[PDB]
């Protein structure tokens, strides 16, 4: 194909501040959406039929991420903490003590028996699900961390922070393998096939990189981008796509191999800060912040 | 925090 059909079919209204994240769950069955209002809400994919409302968490919420066998959910939250809940009770099961700022990022691994997060204070930590407890605390970078993600085996993690660099670990040992180098990074995440690495700058710019070469090969430009971590995504069930949020209120879509501009779909009233990918069909969850405040999905 | 410009008002 050239361009896809994505068209708006559902509207999500219940959050009562910003969105701040939006995942679908790996069993392609539930989206859910993190806000500022402490709260996460669990929808359905494919009617955006209301589940379940999840609270716990004291302050905002920047972040969630789905277990792989879609059970467990992970917070970050600006109360210093991240909270693992079983979706389907809505009960915390456990709440990771140790940040010492807010917590921006989180992701399970492949495994899910180990969870990654940044935070402002600089730091990336690697949590046990079953214990809770910190397994590793590495001094990733100067400044507030923006990203973290576990690669396709979970051998690796990659992080990103404001002072402008992106570095991969080696989850076993913690030890920094690769680091490339300044605008905020304010995004990143490997692709999926773990040979590549997307990272956005607060100047306007995605960039795919090899990470094994260490070189830019891809460069994505034309929507808005100067001021918050949106989040970007691969888009792999239909068309090869590259897909992300913009401050101009649309949601841009670039062809990954011609990075040309493919469609920029309009309808939220503020900044999409977080999209999201079906793993299975070709649908496409928007969050933006206040003003705004609700979920757009989209089917192609 | 995500919601938020505090980074970038300073």
């Amino acid at each position: 194909p050239v361009k896809p059909n994505y068209a708006l079919k559902f509207t999500l209204a219940g959050h009562t501040k910003a969105v701040s994240s939006v995942k679908f769950s790996p069993n392609g069955e539930w989206l859910a959406s993190s806000s500022a209002d402490k709260l996460i809400k669990i929808w359905g994919a494919y009617d955006g039929k209301f589940e379940k409302t999840i609270s716990g968490h004291k302050l905002g919420i920047s972040d969630v991420a789905w277990s792989s066998d879609s059970n467990l959910l992970v917070s970050a939250s600006d109360d210093k903490t991240l909270k693992i809940w079983d979706v389907s009770s809505g009960k915390c099961l456990k709440t990771l003590k140790g940040h010492s700022n807010y917590v921006f990022c989180c992701n399970f691994n492949p495994q899910s028996n180990l969870i990654v997060s940044g935070s402002f204070d600089e730091s990336v930590r690697i949590w046990d699900v079953k214990t809770g407890k910190c397994l590793k605390t590495l001094p990733a970078h100067s400044d507030p961390v923006s990203a973290v993600h576990f690669n396709r085996d979970g051998s690796l993690i990659v992080s990103s922070s404001y002072d402008g660099l992106c570095r991969i670990w080696d989850t076993a040992s913690g030890q920094c393998l690769k680091t490339l180098i300044n605008p905020p990074v304010s995004f990143v995440k490997f692709s999926p096939n773990g040979k590549y690495i997307l990272a956005a700058t607060l100047d306007n710019t995605l960039k795919l990189w090899d990470y094994s070469k260490g070189k830019c090969l891809k460069t994505y430009t034309g929507h808005k981008n100067e001021k918050y971590c949106i989040f970007a995504n691969f888009s792999v069930t239909g068309g090869k796509w590259i897909v992300s949020g913009s401050e101009d209120n649309l949601v841009y879509i670039w062809n990954l191999q011609t990075k040309e501009i493919v469609q920029k779909l309009q309808g939220h009233t503020d900044v999409v800060i977080s999209t999201a990918c079906h793993p299975t069909e070709n649908i496409i969850a928007s969050a933006a912040l206040e003003n705004d405040k609700t979920i757009k999905l989209w089917k192609s | 925090a995500r919601t938020t410009s505090q980074l970038y008002d300073a």
